[PDB]
């Protein structure tokens, strides 16, 4: 079995450069070329150049020539990615996949997890959750800048009708939005509080959900 | 006391490992595993005791197997197995300055052992062999690449000629060991074998440098084909030049006279060969050093074999390093079973077509029928310029961007380790047979 | 520039089909038209290389048919883990262009939001803020309008939309929708209706 | 044709053009201006100009001046002057294993020059001549700093052990050459002075650290003192198991006997020498070294000769690099007026004392006056140690921040080079002219 | 004689890189410390560090160990200091000084000209004039993000009453602020205008200050 | 680490008088109570080494006395280009310290600030903005007082060079401004 390991997620303010890694495991490191490719949310992905961990000679996409700086370690296993000069458009997923340069047919076979960088200047906030009433009802956690939310509710509260929409940027604010649905005959008396657990402020908030 | 086998293999095992300690304690951390000296002295080790145990190897009729196969097999396995191969890494620099010395000592013995009266009276003969094969080869490598491997027309041109220039390196050595016992030396067939050898690499990459330029469109031609008759006047003129003044100015008054003239000639090849692949023209130093040798030697009329003596030497030390860099250049993913029938047919086909043509060019040169057979046969090694210029095309039509082209420059790789292979180990092993048997021995 | 176009970037395809998905480049690439698949978790999968051959371990009912300059694959049925994006990508020049991908959507019964609607809870105006938000839910297909009736005015301006991808179970899709505005706008309007 | 002196300095001059040229083309930018090879070969030959400049100088009746001093003077003003400075650069790590490798030559040369009969016949004598004379000058220094220089005691005495340990670069090969013409080998000074050279770094460095780590309050003296005691007994262990093996193993058998003996004393030396600084007991390799070169010796009676020949050719070519380097370790900056004169005056009153003393050791050996005298002169040459442990002091201090504490080392620095150059070549010439006159010649 | 000469102002975002350099000429650059020294505005001097040019070590405050990276080039004769992560207090003025360290009674004796960095979000933006009118006038120029705006008023009035306050930084807006004083008796017809001269933004406003 | 201080951060002194500023040590200082003279546009010179060591290329006016830990740098006669900031730098231990600096004031007579109260101007009004302004200068000492008595951005300028005075500018239906 071979398989990639890039590093986790990272946020960066605009104008810093960020390096991520790419650590190969189960074949021969040096024997294969690494490519890297960007994935901008909504479009398609973007060859971002290769690394040849032999005698390291790079080829980069114009585009994207000064913006990545591609190096790599044989002692390590890993190659490297820089992204110098960070902007709100260079938040992107970034991947790294191997490629046999001495094969007649080659191709990215391999390919990373992904590495989810996000540019951008604010700081970690507290989500602010608001109870909402009248059938369904919703908590529209507000804005808050990582997202280790994991939305949640109570036991058995999610059996049905928990459509947590996906986070939205909202000018450096993300905000989840979350519906319950149940009968009216099951709502006289209601225990169902979604329970956000933002992690990076540890803001574990509760806010019971009342019947307006 | 020890003494006997016990005596001799702990002793040399000592060795061993005090030179690597020694290295490792001056220097630290590049003499450890993954370091650049580590790798070196293992590959240096390595290539030693594989040329030792194949050359022990003689189960048949004939002689044993030449240590080049034994060097060659060393540097693969330190190559294309991984675990070794991740802790003996040799940095592409240091790769090429020792084979570049290498080339430069084989140059100068070969230079030193040239006969001048055989060598005035077969001047044709030379030219014959040093041009024909390898134009002949080349056409019906490219004719055959064509067919077999589908490459266009100058991608077919690029192989042949680069699957078309001996080693010298290969060649040298074993007919300087013949001319010791002199078993040719009576019509010059050393002299002509080791001259050719060294002016062959010229018209070669000459023609590759030339088709290359034109696969990929890029300069001029006329000034691709002007770079070599550039690359042989001026090799030429310094030769001539140095060659006359290291015949002169060391005198027989000097105290360490041969000290100061193997220097002298050593370092001058030397700086020939790197100067030459600095400023551009790569092949005038091989000339250059092989006409200051034969001018110094003439010079020196029966003085000279000191110097070749301590040559000699260097070049026992220096060619385990040569033919393990040649092999750990190689690696199994050229080899690969896709194609690789049909790139080993047409590299046979290509030697088989070259011995053809060697031994009609010198048909009219007054050589016996043995001769004609030996020399046919001592003219298709191929070490050393493959290896160099292999993947120059891939990496080309990779800089390039194409994919076509990259297909093309993997079939060229191919084609040239397989040369390599298939051409070193069975031209060193033909001309140590065949010397002895169709060369007359002079009492 | 060889820049590859798809015709669809949505599909719909039930589970017992055979899909086919059309790539065409801007160029003449002679065979290099490697396919992708990217799974919705993010795990992106080589499928077949050089137009049909196809890769090591895929499946048999991936077919890589198709030459020249426009280029299909099709899979001989569908299978519940077949739903995902398809890039067509091409290496035969220097800069490798990626396709701008396909998504499959499982075909079923079409469905009406439920268009809900959430007027700002006291706490919104007490931390300061008034967000409405309107959530219909289960429609299907993803053809929805979202516009806004404010005391009978429209308003462009301030408006949040998140969509949620094709429900596993019953393949149905969500909107939501929050709109950000100034307390005092809140302060003259009482009654809020969303239609749709 | 050409002949006599034109032609040897157009030899000599092409040679040194061809040897840099040859650097030039296999390296690159490192052998040009600015570049660690180029300052490398700079400071060569210009120490190897400056020792022979001075040699040629010979007006008075006194003979001509020793190369030390030449070769001091070409390393001084490559460092002191700014322009040739800027453009000459040597890495700190080379210049340190440069002196390491000279070194140890010199180390190899003196333990095989020994004689084991004479040897054996003054033990006492050797302890005391190493002992006492390093100690009483220490002591007399630390006493004259602590009034003239107003240093207090500690570093009294860390100024007096950095300038209480003779060169063995200086001694030896001066007491070879003696030997060579057999001029006091009756009693056996040669042995005397040369077996004792290479035991006065051990309680020098020793006292020089335990005295340092007092003064800075850091770590504790008893380790100190032990790590001096340890330094002896694994040097002396791995000097006879080391000696003992290369006594018997490379035997008579052995085709190449001379070269694979030479190069297992140069090699085991060397290795000896860095892998003893890098575990951290700097002074065991030199102890190790000179046991296993003597018991060697030992072992091939006469059969040593030719390996003390490739041994002295060897330091024929390293002694100017030493020489050279050690010179460009000194700056003027410390020989600056401010307080000059007093160091000045400390080192001299210290090296009269430490004369006089020597010849109180040697008072009950059965030497005659004129043996006392020639052994009291030629025991101050200070010239490697002081380079090696001369501005540790400060180094120390910068890195502690204090300002007082500078003060003080960089009297200490002074006062090291100071001795240095006013020490080695006076003790050069001092021993060249008394050999011939105080020592007995035999046949 | 003896100079060193640094690089010129930089502006720098939060949480990037800074390198400046300080060349030094008229004597030997290796025999010499070189010493970092910054001045924070209203705050006295405060060292940083040192770095030896002949064998580049680097003794730092522990203030500043790990804000600061010391390099030289002798070949360039010029030294490097690399301060990473800046931050507002970053903002000062950074001097360069040599010390002879071989020398018992050594001082620096030899000082740079200064280098300004400031840490700031904003970008180059217009400086606003502000006729100001009620004896004396100003303009009051307003927010502008680059320092220098080298305000000036037309020749004739720079007599006397020409008091140009330094521009005083707030929100990251630099807020100059100028007055002439002219007699009453002077003032029936005023063909006087500060003619701002913002270089960065290139705004040559003039904004004719008229009596109200 | 060792904290210098200096009791004076503002010299007062006429351009023909004896002026002595004294920095204070905080632990102990041998000697080494290097000298530094800043000059308003920003450029710093050495002016005495080691206590008392005056620098090369110094006029002898500057004469670095006092020893021990009370240290002090006095002046024999005062010129126009003598007015800067002088700083006291220790490097006795690791970590140098300098101190606060000193000023050096020259004296005149007493003035009081014109205290001129502009409201923002119309246009201002029409751009959106709402700042007032209160010009108060040509005023000696630097002791003023800002209050309003209305129906904060704050600068002070540099020791004038001609007539030595100071000058205060402040930020902010009938606007008074008081002082
Ligand atoms: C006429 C001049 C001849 C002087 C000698 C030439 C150099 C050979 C001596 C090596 C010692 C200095 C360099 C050591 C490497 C270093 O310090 O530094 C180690 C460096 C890496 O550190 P750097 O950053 O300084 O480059 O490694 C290298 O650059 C490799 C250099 C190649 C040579 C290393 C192997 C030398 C082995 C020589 C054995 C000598 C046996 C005794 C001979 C009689
Ligand atoms: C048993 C093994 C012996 C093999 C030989 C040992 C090395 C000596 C040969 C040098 C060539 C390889 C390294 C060249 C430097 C480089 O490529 O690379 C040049 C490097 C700098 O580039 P890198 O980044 O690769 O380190 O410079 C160095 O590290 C200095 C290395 C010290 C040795 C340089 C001088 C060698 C001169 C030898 C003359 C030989 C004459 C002919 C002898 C018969």
């Amino acid at each position: 079995e071979v398989q990639l390991q890039e590093s986790g997620p990272e946020l960066v303010k605009p104008g810093a450069s960020v390096k991520m890694s790419c650590k190969a495991s189960g074949y021969t490191f040096t024997n294969y070329f690494i490519h890297w490719v960007k994935q901008k949310p909504g479009q398609g992905l973007e060859w971002i150049g290769y690394i040849n961990p032999y005698n390291d000679i790079t080829k980069f996409n114009e585009k994207f020539k000064g913006k990545a700086t591609l190096t790599s370690d044989k002692s390590s296993r890993t190659a490297y990615m820089e992204l110098s000069s960070l902007t709100s458009e260079d938040s992107a997923v970034y991947y790294c996949a191997r490629c046999d340069g001495y094969y007649r047919y080659y191709a990215m076979d391999y390919w990373g997890q992904g590495t989810s960088v996000t540019v951008s200047s604010a700081k970690t906030t507290a989500p602010s959750v608001y109870p909402l009433a009248p059938v369904t009802l919703g908590c529209l956690v507000k804005g808050y800048f990582p997202e280790p939310v994991t939305l949640t509710w109570n036991s058995g509260s999610l059996s049905s009708g928990v459509h947590t929409f996906p986070a939205v940027l909202q000018s450096d604010l993300y905000t989840l939005s979350s519906s319950v649905t149940v009968t009216s005959s099951t709502w006289p008396s209601q225990s169902i509080t979604c329970n956000v657990a933002h992690p990076a402020s540890s803001t574990k908030v509760d806010k019971k959900i009342e019947p307006r | 006391p020890p003494h006997g086998l016990l005596d001799r293999v702990i002793t040399n095992v000592t060795i061993i490992v005090l030179l690597w300690a020694v290295v490792w304690s001056i220097t630290g951390s590049e003499c450890l595993p993954g370091g650049n000296l580590f790798g070196i002295i293992i590959l240096f080790y390595c290539a030693i005791i594989g040329g030792k145990l194949l050359g022990l190897i003689k189960l048949p009729t004939l002689p044993p197997l030449p240590s080049l196969l034994g060097m060659l097999l060393a540097g693969f396995l330190i190559r294309n197995i991984p675990v070794i191969n991740d802790n003996v890494q040799i940095k592409h620099k240091w790769s090429s300055s020792l084979r570049s010395i290498a080339l430069s000592i084989i140059l100068v013995r070969a230079g030193l052992g040239l006969d001048s009266k055989a060598l005035k009276k077969l001047k044709g003969v030379c030219v014959r062999l040093s041009m024909g094969p390898c134009i002949v080869e080349a056409c019906t490598s490219a004719l055959l690449a064509h067919y077999l491997l589908g490459l266009p027309w100058q991608w077919g041109f690029i192989l042949g000629f680069v699957l078309g220039a001996v080693s010298p390196a290969v060649v040298v050595p074993s007919m300087l060991l013949l001319q010791g016992g002199g078993y040719g030396v009576e019509k010059g067939v050393p002299t002509l074998l080791m001259a050719a050898g060294s002016f062959d690499d010229i018209l070669a990459i000459t023609g590759f440098n030339t088709c290359l330029g034109i696969a990929f469109s890029t300069g001029s031609t006329v000034f691709n084909v002007l770079r070599g008759v550039l690359e042989v006047v001026i090799g030429v003129a310094t030769g001539s030049v140095l060659g006359f003044f290291i015949q002169y100015f060391p005198s027989r008054d000097q105290d360490k006279l041969v000290c100061k003239r193997t220097f002298l000639v050593l370092g001058l090849s030397v700086l020939a060969v790197f100067s030459s692949v600095h400023f551009g023209f790569p092949g005038s130093g091989g000339l250059c050093t092989l006409v200051m040798a034969f001018l110094a030697g003439m010079g020196w009329t029966s003085e000279k074999a000191e110097v070749e003596k301590i040559i000699a030497v260097a070049w026992d030390i220096f060619q385990p390093l040569l033919f393990g860099l040649i092999g750990a250049e190689v690696s199994i993913a050229s080899l690969r079973p896709e194609t690789v029938g049909l790139c080993v047919a047409t590299v046979g086909i290509a030697v088989l077509i070259r011995i053809l043509t060697t031994f009609l060019m010198v048909c009219f040169a007054g050589f016996n029928l043995k001769e004609k057979i030996f020399i046919s046969f001592a003219w298709l090694p191929k070490a050393t310029v493959q290896a160099a210029i292999g993947s120059v095309a891939l990496d080309t039509a990779r800089s390039h961007g194409e994919k076509q082209l990259e297909d093309y420059g993997m079939d060229v790789l191919t084609v040239a380790f397989l040369s390599i292979l298939i051409t070193a180990p069975i031209g060193s092993l033909l001309i140590g047979l065949l010397g002895p048997r169709l060369l007359q021995k002079v009492e | 520039d060889i820049v590859m176009t798809q015709t669809t970037s949505s599909l719909s395809a039930s589970l017992g089909d055979r899909v086919t998905i059309s790539c065409r480049a801007s160029q003449d690439i002679s065979n290099y038209l490697n396919w992708f698949q990217q799974k919705p978790d993010g795990t992106v999968k080589l499928l077949i290389c050089y137009t049909s051959r196809l890769h090591s371990g895929v499946p048999s009912r991936f077919s890589g048919s198709g030459s020249g300059t426009d280029y299909s694959l099709t899979i001989s049925n569908l299978e519940q883990e077949d739903i995902a994006t398809y890039f067509c990508q091409q290496d035969s020049k220097h800069p490798w262009t990626f396709g701008g991908g396909t998504k499959l959507e499982i075909k079923r019964a079409d469905a009406a939001p439920t268009v809900s609607i959430f007027p700002p809870s006291s706490e919104q105006l007490t931390s300061g803020g008034a967000s409405v938000v309107c959530f219909l839910n289960n429609f299907y297909p993803k053809d929805i309008n979202v516009k806004w009736k404010i005391d009978g005015s429209e308003r462009q301006n301030g408006v949040l939309n998140s969509w949620t991808d094709q429900d596993s179970k019953d393949s149905t899709y969500s909107m939501s929708s929050t709109l950000t505005l100034t307390k005092d706008e809140y302060e003259r309007h009482n009654s809020y209706t969303c239609e749709a």
